[PDB]
């Protein structure tokens, strides 16, 4: 996890080769590519509680609110399983507003 | 490692806290106070230079 100890980027593995009075590493890295940018948000107030996410950033595509990883974007619908709670949302610098998904009173019916 | 790609500085700091194991809740409901300690300490070093 040494930055640019093992190559440029995130490091997977390396590999040896011998050389003459000398070693030859061959860096395997994981480089990220092709970017797009979001509207982003530190926390989400609901029935005046604020959300952070677990892992992951909330992301906006316009019009939505997801949760994504932060390195690979992947976006997933905001729920109790995505986040925890803590506070009011009086405090945070940013908060937005949004509707946090419970899975279990709609299997209640 | 690789392009840059723009934060806001406050969630970098969050992600900063993370890191070092502290919830990052305990940034954003500090944010004020943990920026006014660190202007503090930087106003402190050219004070010492
Ligand atoms: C943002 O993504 C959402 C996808 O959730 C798009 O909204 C539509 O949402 C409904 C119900 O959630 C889906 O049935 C549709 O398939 C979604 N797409 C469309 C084209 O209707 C939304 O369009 C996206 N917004 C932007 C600006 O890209
Ligand atoms: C990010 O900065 C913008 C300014 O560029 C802020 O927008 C202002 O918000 C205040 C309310 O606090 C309004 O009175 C101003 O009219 C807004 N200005 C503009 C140019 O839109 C925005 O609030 C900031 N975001 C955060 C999270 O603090
Ligand atoms: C997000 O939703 C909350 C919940 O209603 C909004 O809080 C209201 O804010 C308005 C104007 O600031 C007040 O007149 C109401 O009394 C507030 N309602 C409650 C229940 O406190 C909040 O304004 C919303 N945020 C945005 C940006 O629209
Ligand atoms: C945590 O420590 C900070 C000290 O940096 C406290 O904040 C200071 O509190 C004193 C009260 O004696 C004020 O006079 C200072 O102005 C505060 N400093 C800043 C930068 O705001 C803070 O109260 C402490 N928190 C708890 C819960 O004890
Ligand atoms: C994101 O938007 C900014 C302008 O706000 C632009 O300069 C930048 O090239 C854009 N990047 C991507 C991946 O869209």
């Amino acid at each position: 996890k040494r930055v640019d100890f093992c190559g440029k980027g995130y490091h997977l593995m390396s590999f040896p080769q011998s050389a003459p009075h000398g070693v030859v590493f061959l860096h395997v890295t994981y480089v990220p590519a092709q970017e797009k940018n979001f509207t982003t948000a530190p926390a989400i107030c609901h029935d005046g509680k604020a959300h952070f996410p677990r892992e992951g950033v909330f992301v906006s595509n316009g019009t939505h609110w997801f949760v994504t990883q932060r390195n690979f974007y992947e976006p997933q619908i905001i729920t109790t399983d995505n986040t925890f709670v803590s506070g009011n949302c009086d405090v945070v610098i940013g908060i937005v507003n949004n509707t946090v998904y419970d899975p279990l009173q709609p299997e209640l019916d | 490692a690789g392009a840059a790609l723009q934060i806001p500085f406050a969630m970098q700091m969050a992600y900063r806290f993370n890191g070092i194991g502290v919830t990052q809740n305990v940034l954003y409901e500090n944010q004020k106070l943990i920026a006014n300690q660190f202007n503090s300490a930087i106003g402190k070093i050219q004070d010492s230079l």
